[PDB]
């Protein structure tokens, strides 16, 4: 129902964990797109929604229509701001989840390699992905059942086996990952956030001046505001196998391709990561 | 055929004599059928005229007025200033609609002039202080359909209904 | 009876699951899942038995004539199989829910439908009449969430109203049945109606977009880019497995079915999008 | 008087073709046909649809010419290539919407056209989901197609 | 006080000379500077009458006629069969607007009865027949307009719009 | 007496001679064994949007596609898969030509005119239920040939 | 041997009287019979031109112009502006094909220069406003098919034909 | 201004005396860069005349002939053979496109007289006969582009260019 609107700020702001991220930003999206109208005496006449300061503020008393237009612009930074504060990490989910999968493994005489990888700045993992695009134009890869933002298992297959291509020929690339005819040798799960030091995501900006532009008088910026994955935060996913003689390019493949980018935009220095740790389990 | 009028949702006690017929012929085209009201229709670029409470046109498509409308003639002595129309059946904006009806009406509307003397500013109006509609019922739900008392245990639903799904633009003034 | 065992299990999700029906033209996203005749989530009886056939010959070295003789032969079949699976169906989704008005808060929740029910009731009447087993404890919670059917209920859940996957606004009413052998967790369990629930189950499975990098360029590759259905995490299914009389489906039904735990099911492997567990009804209800 | 979804699809594609004068408007069309299908799917339809609504900028006069569209072949959409091909988006999803009898076009043309109105629109667009969600990603794959096949990559 | 009739552009010739003041003063809401005409005002929920072509209301928002208005009071010898209302400059439904006008002006909207007599069922129209341009562009964009043809040299260009986008609806009879 | 198959053949002598590079030829087959088996599950019309959304009818290989009914020195370019594509739309229109389920001279002015297509495209839509029934042997001759004598990688 | 004459189908009424010929032979490509109009000629590349309505050629596979056959010769007052000549039967694009033709006829068409004096930017209007429809059975359909209203009752019928069957590609010149 | 004349590309060499104006303006409408030519025209309806081969008008749409454009004027000894127009360079169909053209152009393209004197059956006619295409290349290709040899070396493309993309229909009487 409309209530269920006009109130999802009021849970963003008092789950902050436990609400879904997916929904939760696709609802209030729904309030974005009719902000105007969200404003003329239907906000339910409330006391805790953050749509009551925007009929406190006067913006432009002229042209109502212009005022309207800059509430939103504040609007979509208040609720970039909001998400990045109150969703924060829990990841204990996590770790049982990382945890009980290993044992599934162990179970299935795999060799586990558990790799935790802590990002060093601003990261940026599936921006084309659904999640504030409806807001910000712009997503973050996020799994809506673990109601975390995720590095798919197939960015990181990819990544590892374009290094390993680049470094140790496109034949042994396919003689460890395949290729049409036969099947890879080394699985790799998603990995999630386990921990983090403060905020999981934060706000950044794009202002794009001239590009595709003619020349100066076409020039203009365009803001673009956008949730990334803040720094320090540290992300979990294994990487398990069969065949031994698989594990020393795993190995020497992932300290490297971490300092390199991971996510999106690493050209401007975005989603850099750090290797924290790397555990191999054999299987005995 | 058959002849239907308008009464429209207002805020002032406007229902005292504004009919000639409670049903007449058989059947109508608003409903309170165990879930509200339906078919209820709305009429928009025209306000509302409490000053003698008729509809008084505008030019901007967002002036709208809601009410229902039953079988009947407005008083015997309008249809004057009434400005009566005939409408196919499916040049009305209904809302709710649940069922379909006999393809042409009659209709009467309490139409005042269009006011060239003051240039209009309408506001939205709410339908509220439940005492009003305490007022409401007796005006209308009694007044044309006796049926309540008669079907009606299920006041909870239509009084919240009247208290929410009617609006207008008035004039205020 | 027809059947010497007849032993039904739940497919439980551990990581996200792809079974896929392979491109069609009308379909949207070029890699979905296997769906079913009512348009639910399904595994093909086709594909439980071939993983499963081939996870049971490489973790059972020394039985592959009793996995032969209850399973089928691969080369040469002197013989029918004497084991059948039945196609798996979709027992409970995770469903995206905004709820207020709830002390628990939960980001999903598992949703069924009368039809899938309905089904499961009609697999255990089906399994009942062609052999000696009875699943009476599973056909009593599943008659007694059925004479609800027509209106939408939560199992064990306080819940209302809710939002079910951001479009789909359903108003809720208590059950005092809660099956929780089957949902653990304590996560709730929605049942809707057949029209409100097939559009929120559909929208409750996972289309991730993947591409191909020219690797010369960097940039995606023209044409590679592609979606892909997942069955998400903790997806339940229902299946039973029936063998018919023999000396080696003994040995099957007591000593294989009894370590067979997890298996790999669908495709998508070494992007780690196969994990299942086997509950084994048989010891869990 | 049934239109299956690809001839729906067909016939709203030939009014929003000609409709689109300059040819930028009809390649920003088709990424908008390409995109917004799994758009719809993954964030669902009604979020995607007000934020359709919200990129096209109806403005009071694409609006009008929007409205036009419904009524005469005559119709133009004017404005920037980047909104009318989002208002030529909003026009498809409109014509499904009336002319598979989900929601009357009065009511429609209303919630565009000023503000109380729309809320109801959200209020109906909820009670009327699964109606909706049933078959229009079919009718836009129809559309995504079509796209696809009349107008040329950029 | 500023005073505006508001006129009609279907495709009968029931405009001939329903003029009397052109400009009057030194103001016009619809402007043409080489960019097709401006502000014209959408009259929703009314249909036009070739029958001695005027607005007939209906009660259905799906039925719209667009026009111009011109500065003069129509025949100081009517405004008994004329609808007069008075709006203060903002609630004009003014398409392709271009400026604003001081919160005070005086509508004189062509009227006709509403003739509940059958009903008004009506047809999309759209003008063509690029003969019916060439009579429209002169029918009143001249001699209100004075300097139309007089420094055009993209004269055949504004015809492109009053050809396209001035829709409305008729009454069929 | 199958003449279909006659058909097929003619039709896949003039793409099998249309397509320069091996490539859009080994392309060509795969669309061959696959478009056939779709639109027997999928129908026609679906099958066919799906095929003229990856053929790129552009004015140039659209004349290239027209002059093929007349020449059998054209020669169809593009990227293997748009020209195996645009290959397989000329099978089907050269069916519906043949068999005068269209008129050669409808189609030809509506390849050429982009405000035509549509027109076509609805013409088929009207005409879909009897074109389903009557090209699934050719389309199979089709199949039959294109794995018959292109090879595959 | 026989010789037809192609006669354009516009929007306009120019085409009372520019002929010398009523039936001639036997019979005629263009034919009504209880259907509507079958074998219809499509000229394309070339435009209207009907300020004194001819066929403009132009270049555009887009232009096209459709119309009936009849036999004849046109008025002789011509054979210095008209595009005659023998056609072997198959040549011809012809839409609803009910009657084949026998292996050759010759045509007289409409036609003026390509008036090499302003770029010829066209403009596609179809025939609407069925008053011209009336007036254009009355005009050539009446003269040259006295079949209607002798074995034809069904002018409902071909009316609804004329309206989507018949188009052209204008000048706007 | 800028005008263009129509070069027929047949397997009938009627080209060693057509232009003079090889080039003249600073600028084409065709155009070769190593990629092959470009901005090819293809004239629908009408066929070569191969005796002296020059296009007659058909009116089969099948009827297809393909040229190439530059710029120029015929001879100074015609303008009572040809057909002069003028469009805005998006009305003309251009194959192989690599820019944008001028937005309004002057077309003289070869023409013939409908010649009413025997039925016109035409046979579609490629392009083979490498000395045909050696001496296409030689009389036009070189004169119009002296391109050829001198920044154009793959020659090879370019005759590969038109025995598969030009191609035509012939009268053959």
């Amino acid at each position: 129902a409309i209530d269920f609107l006009v109130n999802i700020l009021e849970l963003i702001k008092e789950k902050q964990c436990n609400i879904n991220l997916f929904s939760a930003i696709s609802l209030t999206s729904i309030v974005y797109n009719n902000f105007g109208e969200f404003l003329s005496n239907n906000q339910s006449y409330s006391t805790n929604n953050p749509l009551l300061k925007y009929h406190i503020i006067i913006l432009n008393d002229k042209n109502k229509t212009k005022d309207v237009e800059e509430k939103r612009n504040i609007f979509k930074r208040e609720v970039a701001e909001l998400i990045s504060r109150n969703f924060k990490l829990d990841g204990e989910k996590v770790r049982n989840y990382f945890d009980s999968l290993k044992e599934v493994l162990k179970s299935l005489k795999y060799t586990i390699v558990d790799v935790e990888i802590t990002t060093r700045t601003r990261a940026l993992i599936g921006v084309s992905t659904s999640l504030g695009k409806l807001i910000f134009g712009s997503g973050i890869s996020f799994d809506p059942y673990m109601n975390l933002p995720y590095i798919p298992a197939s960015e990181i297959k990819g990544i590892v086996r374009s290094y390993i291509e680049g470094k140790l020929g496109e034949q042994e690339a396919e003689e460890i990952f395949g290729n049409e005819e036969r099947e890879g040798n080394v699985n790799f799960t998603d990995a999630y956030p386990t921990r983090s030091k403060d905020f999981l995501f934060v706000p950044d900006v794009i202002t794009p001046h001239y590009n595709g532009k003619k020349s100066e008088a076409d020039a203009e910026p365009r803001p673009v505001i956008h949730l990334t994955i803040a720094p320090k935060v540290t992300f979990r996913f294994l990487i398990y196998y069969k065949r031994e003689d698989v594990g020393k390019p795993i190995c020497d493949s992932m300290p490297i391709i971490l300092i390199r980018g991971l996510g999106a935009r690493s050209s401007v220095g975005y989603s850099l990561f750090e290797l924290r740790k790397i555990e191999v389990i054999k299987a005995a | 055929s058959t002849q239907r009028e308008y009464v429209f949702i207002p805020i002032t006690n406007s229902i005292t004599i504004d009919v000639k017929i409670t049903i007449g012929g058989s059947d109508h085209i608003t409903n309170i059928d165990e879930r509200g009201i339906h078919n209820v229709l709305v009429i928009t670029g025209y306000a509302v005229d409490e000053k003698n409470g008729r509809l008084v046109p505008t030019l901007d498509p967002c002036d709208y007025v809601k009410g229902i409308l039953v079988a009947g003639t407005p008083q015997q002595a309008q249809s004057n200033d009434f400005l009566t129309l005939k409408l196919p059946a499916n040049k009305l904006y209904l809302i709710r609609k649940k069922g379909n009806i006999s393809d042409d009406l009659k209709i009467y509307i309490p139409y005042s002039s269009p006011d060239a003397r003051n240039s209009m500013k309408t506001k939205p109006v709410s339908i509220s202080d439940d005492t009003i509609v305490n007022n409401i019922i007796k005006e209308v739900f009694d007044k044309i359909y006796n049926i309540t008392q008669k079907e009606k245990v299920k006041i909870e639903k239509v009084k919240e209904d009247i208290k929410e799904l009617f609006s207008y633009y008035a004039l205020e003034q | 009876p027809y059947y010497a065992f007849a032993e039904p299990f739940f497919i439980h999700a551990i990581t996200h699951l792809h079974v896929g029906s392979g491109s069609s033209v009308e379909e949207e996203i070029a890699l979905p899942f296997q769906r079913d005749e009512l348009g639910y989530p399904t595994i093909y009886a086709s594909s439980l038995k071939g993983a499963i056939k081939s996870f049971l010959l490489k973790e059972f070295p020394d039985k592959r004539d009793v996995i032969y003789k209850v399973l089928g032969e691969d080369e040469n079949p002197e013989e029918a199989s004497l084991g059948t699976f039945l196609d798996a169906i979709l027992f409970a989704i995770p469903s995206r829910i905004i709820e207020i008005d709830s002390a628990k808060p939960y980001v999903w929740v598992y949703v069924t439908t009368y039809e899938l029910l309905k089904k499961v009731k009609l697999y255990l009447d089906s399994i009942s009449q062609l052999s000696n087993a009875s699943f009476s404890n599973l056909k009593n919670k599943i008659d007694t969430i059925l004479a609800k059917e027509g209106k939408n209920i939560t199992l064990d859940s306080d819940l209302k109203s809710a939002i079910l996957n951001e479009d789909f606004y359903v108003e809720l009413e208590a059950l005092n049945n809660k099956i929780p052998s089957i949902i653990n967790a304590g996560v709730p369990l929605l049942v809707l109606e057949d029209s409100i629930g097939r559009e929120v189950i559909n929208r409750s499975l996972i289309r991730v977009r993947r591409i191909r990098i020219d690797r010369d360029k960097k940039v995606v590759e023209t044409g590679g880019l592609w979606s892909e259905e997942y069955v998400p995490m903790k997806t339940i299914f229902f299946s039973v497995l029936l063998g018919k009389e023999s000396k080696e489906s003994a040995i099957f039904a007591s000593c294989i079915l009894r370590n067979l735990r997890y298996v790999i099911l669908g495709g998508k492997e070494t992007i780690g999008k196969g994990i299942v567990e086997l509950r084994w009804v048989k010891d869990v209800i | 008087l049934y239109e299956e979804d690809y001839k729906l699809a067909l016939e709203a594609f030939k009014k929003v073709f000609n409709a689109l004068t300059h040819y930028g408007a009809k390649q920003a069309f088709r990424s908008r046909a390409r995109d917004l299908v799994e758009e719809i799917y993954n964030s669902g339809f009604i979020p995607t649809f007000f934020y359709i609504i919200s990129k096209a900028e109806l403005n009071s006069d694409s609006l009008d010419s929007l409205i036009s569209l419904f009524s005469s072949d005559n119709a133009i959409l004017r404005g920037s290539d980047e909104n009318v091909s989002y208002s030529a988006y909003l026009f498809i999803i409109l014509y499904y919407l009336i002319k598979r009898g989900i929601i009357e076009q009065k009511f429609l043309i209303q919630a565009l056209r000023c503000e109380k109105t729309r809320l109801d629109l959200i209020d109906k667009l909820y009670n009327l989901a699964p109606i909706i969600s049933a078959k229009i990603r079919t009718y836009l794959l129809a559309i995504k197609r079509l796209s696809e096949a009349l107008i040329e990559a950029r």
